[PDB]
RNA sequence: GCUAAACCUAGCCCCAAACCCACUCCACCUUACUACCAGCAACCUUAGCCAAACCAUUUACAUAAAGUAUAGGCGAUA
RNA sequence: GCUACCUAAGAACAGCUAAGAGCACACCCGUCUAUGUAGCAAAAUAGUGGGAAGAUUUAUAGGUAGAGGCGACAAACCUA
RNA sequence: CCUCCGCAUAAGCCUGCGUCAGAUCACACUGACAAUUAACAGCCCAAUAUCUACAAUCAACCAACAAGUCAUUAUUACCCUCACUGUCAACCCAACACAGGCAUGCUCAUAAGGAAAGGUUAAAAAAAGUAAAAGGAACUCGGCAAAUCUUACCCC
């Protein structure tokens, strides 16, 4: 029923509701793996409950009953996220021999800066796809003047800041 | 799930299933005097109507008869001290119509 | 005519508003009368487990013991998988013939 | 919060600091460190300079960004709290924050200001030790739940069999859901 | 802010010449 | 009006500094260190003008040649204008010619 | 006649003239995009 | 700026003290004053 | 006595030394910031203002030898 | 994206008399006068006018670019 | 009392007089909250060959010229089923709450839509308008303006 979006009517707006200690990550490495899926859908009913509470706090221009209680049901979601990828990053390193599930490449785009291209799941090999062949993945040496100038500027940003932090290492040391 | 690379399906492909649902909904009080048997949600931007269909019958065992959505535009007329515009987020709004004659009205929280 | 605002699906003409959409990750395809074909396999059917009779709750008590961070490395999994690999004294050679690929990833979340 | 924020007495996400540090102000920065920091939240200290010297009190707050202690009930002055209309309201003393080094930690059973080193001790391992005496000064410093909390006993069940079968399968077999269809090789490039 | 000191010192001899005229001494 | 009201903070010039008390020591390491080194190999500064006085146009021909290959990109283009301006000014303008 | 309205807007002409794909269609339009990357502009195209 | 003029106020009041009994804007404004206190001397 | 005045520290500059930058997730060459369908691809003398009182050949892009040999409407100049 | 010309496929043209016809709206242009001249407007307003089924008018996308474009040549027009 | 305006779509703009509240010509500005739901409209097409001489004009006579704005078949392939997006406003382009510019469909005079006057007095000069004895172009560069509807000719 639709009652599962709200808290029980015995705490409909007490302005203090106790709830404590979100799931830390070793409390889930503790747990098994059938019941991490089974606890994700526990945590999801309860987070959907709380987003419709604070959307009724702002609607009635009243403060939240306990704003301390969302970030526990999100940091545990983040922990429950973080605890399963570390398992999925464990055996994918173990079985197939490479981290970063999504395939990629170290590629140069048309502006000449080297980035991490990520791969895009096509149905024809790339030689015969019309759209992908229009993407220039290379240099064209009119760029290499502007590659130097944008390099040339980060060295003006880096030397502007490190030199500046010396003069707070100076004017601190004279007073004290 | 949102912000994830979906696999493809070609012809004899297996059914796409998503363990660990990434996107969350909130249930709001409508403004302009709905009928009964219509509960309005705040779906996230990426979600479909066949997704909120199987969201509620799957996770909440709720018998929805029709889902209808609109994309809501958040205001971009708001400036800070430095006059650059601060976008209140555009968000989605769904309108579940419940079946089986169940007369849902939004309960009055905060007595 | 502003450049600074994000180009959303609302802004162009009739032929522009209907192409773009939000990041909705659509389902089927379009057949010769604009008639849709909803593919039932490209829609994520949700797989919710049976939460009835369930001990674990959305919060842990405050009397729990505190722990130190120890991330789960690929050795730590293997040491608790080689204990049944010394009575010689479960692996997949290639991931082509498996329904759930690990490297060129198959599944969702 | 903006960079070069002034960490004043009221908290840095408060109603009151937004009257005082609105997002456009840049006052002159104040100068200050040394993570061997020897004042904590709850010690008993004293005051070496100012109004009411030699006077000893607890501390209520440590503000590290300006090297502040707020000594409890002490280095006080008087402000009118509330006041809410054209009347008085109630005068209540308020503690002005006292800077680090105008505050010295005291020895427990002699009660004198003493200077603190950190001496790494065999019982394990880091603790504050006084200089004029020995007398290792310490760190200073019922719940029951509601219905949406597990237990102490059941957050520690350790249900995990460490088998290598990638959760998506480990519920696919635990829920009985069968897929006779095989995924077929897509050009991932 | 100008780097001068003699400008600012010799100015407050003309603030004390202007203060003993308006609020004179006994 | 433009003149500041209260006196500035008084300046504390530590006259017997490390830098100040030992200023000019090891000058004359030529004439009484029997001519091993030179006082022009004591000057610390930019490598183009280390012990070379020069003029405003000469200070730019030497910078453009001694370090001019390894200069910053649009700082070099600035200097090649500056040489072209100070050549055009010293050899075509002025009184007294 | 009167003379302010020499900008009669459309988006099919704004993106087909000054848009990203037209700028990356020429060698000289890449150095247009590269100059606004170097100068630091928040808008590179239309 | 190396070497700004820090005491410009005191070259102004050397002139205007002999123009203080004038009438108009010449008893305040220095640009009009120095054309008249010079003609007064 | 209104308007106002006042202010030190954000920061910056010039060198010194050292060669510098890249990857949360998703998305981004179609109409960039768009999950998913059958084509070609870059390699080149700078020019001109200005000086010659015009302008037309020409006119600069460690120290020392040396502004020397040379070049040059044998002239500005190089 | 204005304007000159062109291309693709569009759209409009009442009512009366009887054809690059005539009267005449919608529409397009701008003859003459008056106002306005920091204006309502960086060329407008009120009349009055020329055309109004055509060598017309006009929306949409595309094309030609400066040593050039385009031009029923006014050395016009190509973002006041 | 005006309505020389309107109501939609297209194009454009992108929350821009909805609710609650705060301030300081006059009281669309600022803060919180909320809305525009698809049937309308976009977003289409399995290949390989192969088919299409007779405009439109009530399309019937009759008349043309400038010569025209809409068609398939053959065989092979084919069972998934209604998603995604636009939907608001007193709105755009002209620096402006700018007598200007702005495609189309109906309303061809209104069922929509608005207010020319802040209050007074009723000088000059100036703008527009209406009326005029007798005369009727005597005005002026010129019947320009206004009024009446009009004669014949020359040059180009
Ligand atoms: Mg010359
Ligand atoms: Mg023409
Ligand atoms: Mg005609
Ligand atoms: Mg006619
Ligand atoms: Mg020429
Ligand atoms: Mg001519
Ligand atoms: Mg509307
Ligand atoms: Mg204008
Ligand atoms: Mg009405
Ligand atoms: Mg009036
Ligand atoms: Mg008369
Ligand atoms: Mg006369
Ligand atoms: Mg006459
Ligand atoms: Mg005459
Ligand atoms: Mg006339």
């Amino acid at each position: 029923g639709l009652e599962e979006f709200f808290d029980d009517p015995k705490n409909w707006g007490q302005e203090k509701v106790k709830s404590g200690a979100a799931w830390t990550c070793q409390q889930l490495r503790n747990k098994s793996n059938e019941d991490l899926h089974k606890l994700w859908y526990v945590l999801l009913k309860e987070r959907n409950m709380l987003l419709t509470l604070e959307q009724e706090a702002k609607r009635q221009r009243l403060p939240m009953p306990s704003p301390e209680r969302l970030d526990k049901v999100v940091d545990s979601m983040d922990a429950l996220d973080k605890v399963v990828q570390e398992r999925e990053d464990a055996l994918r390193l173990l079985q197939t021999g490479q981290e970063r599930a999504r395939p990629g490449a170290w590629r140069r785009d048309i502006f000449g800066r080297i980035i991490w291209h990520k791969f895009k799941q096509w149905v024809i090999p790339w030689h015969l796809n019309k759209r992908y062949n229009r993407k220039r993945f290379f240099a064209l040496p009119y760029v290499d003047h502007f590659l130097r100038l944008e390099r040339e500027k980060r060295a003006r940003i880096k030397a502007r800041k490190e030199n500046l932090e010396r003069k707070k290492a100076k004017i601190l040391l004279k007073k004290f | 799930a949102r912000n994830v690379v979906y696999p493809l399906y070609r012809l004899g492909g297996p059914q796409l299933r998503v363990f660990r649902t990434n996107f969350f909904i909130q249930l709001v009080r409508p403004g302009v005097a709905q009928p009964e048997d219509t509960v309005q949600f705040r779906i996230p931007m990426e979600m479909t109507r066949v997704d909120l269909r199987n969201y509620l019958e799957g996770i909440y065992n709720v018998p929805v008869a029709a889902v209808r959505t609109r994309v809501q535009h958040g205001s971009n007329k708001r400036r800070d001290h430095r006059n650059v515009r601060i976008k209140k987020p555009d968000y989605k709004v769904a309108y579940v119509q419940l079946a089986h004659g169940q007369t849902f009205t939004f309960p009055d929280l905060f007595p | 005519a502003d450049r600074m605002s994000k180009w959303t699906s609302k802004r162009g003409p009739r032929s522009f508003r209907g192409r773009k959409g939000r990041g909705a990750k659509g389902i089927g395809f379009l057949t010769s009368g604009w008639r849709f074909v909803q593919i039932k396999e490209m829609v994520p059917e949700f797989v919710v487990p049976d939460l009835t009779g369930f001990k674990l709750k959305p919060y842990v008590s405050y009397l729990a013991p505190e722990s130190e961070e120890t991330p789960l490395t690929a050795a730590q999994l293997f040491s608790e998988a080689v204990a049944p690999a010394i009575e010689k004294d479960g692996f997949e050679p290639t991931q082509e013939g498996k329904l759930f690929q690990l490297y060129p990833r198959n599944f969702l979340r | 919060l903006p960079p070069h924020y002034r960490y004043g007495m009221s908290p840095p996400g408060s109603v009151a600091d937004k009257r005082k540090n609105p997002p456009w102000i840049r006052r002159r920065p104040v100068v200050v460190s040394d993570e061997d920091w020897y004042l904590f939240c709850g010690d008993t200290v004293e005051i070496l300079e100012g109004k009411d010297a030699g006077k000893q009190g607890k501390v209520v707050q440590v503000i590290r960004q300006r090297n502040w202690v707020v000594v409890g009930g002490l280095n006080t002055h008087y402000r009118y709290i509330g006041k809410t209309m054209d009347y008085r309201g109630t005068m209540i003393p308020s503690e002005a924050p006292l800077l680090h080094r105008q505050v010295k930690l005291v020895d427990p059973m002699d009660r004198k200001p003493t200077e603190i080193e950190w001496r790494f001790t065999e019982a394990g391992e880091r603790v504050r030790v006084s200089t004029r005496s020995g007398r290792i000064i310490p760190k200073p410093e019922t719940w029951i739940d509601g219905p949406k909390d597990t237990s102490v006993e059941d957050a520690l069940e350790r249900t995990y069999v460490p088998c290598l079968k990638t959760l998506q399968e480990e519920v696919m077999e635990a829920m009985g859901i069968k897929e006779t269809r095989k995924y077929k090789k897509v050009y991932w490039y | 802010v100008k780097k001068g000191f003699r400008a600012a010192f010799r100015f407050q001899k003309e603030l004390e010449r202007q203060r003993l005229l308006r609020c004179p001494p006994p | 009006i433009g003149i500041r009201l209260t006196l500035p903070p008084p300046k504390v010039v530590d006259r017997w500094n490390e830098k100040r008390a030992m200023f000019g020591v090891y000058d004359n390491i030529g004439i009484l260190g029997n001519f091993e080194k030179h006082p022009k190999e004591l000057i610390r500064g930019p490598i183009w003008l280390r012990g070379w006085k020069g003029n405003e146009l000469q200070r730019c021909i030497r910078k453009r040649k001694m370090v001019g290959s390894r200069m910053f990109a649009d700082d070099l283009h600035n200097l090649n204008k500056r040489i072209r301006y100070l050549y055009k000014h010293f050899n075509r303008h002025g009184k007294f010619r | 006649k009167a003379r302010g309205n020499e900008y009669q807007p459309s988006n099919i002409k704004r993106k087909n003239k000054h848009g990203w794909v037209r700028r990356l269609s020429t060698p000289a339009g890449v150095q247009v995009i590269l100059r606004r990357m170097l100068k630091g502009r928040k808008s590179l195209s239309h | 700026l190396r070497n700004r003029v820090t005491d410009r106020y005191f070259r102004i009041q050397e002139v205007l003290k002999h123009a203080r009994h004038f009438r108009g804007r010449k008893n305040r404004c220095y640009r009009l004053a120095v054309r008249t206190v010079i003609r007064a001397f």
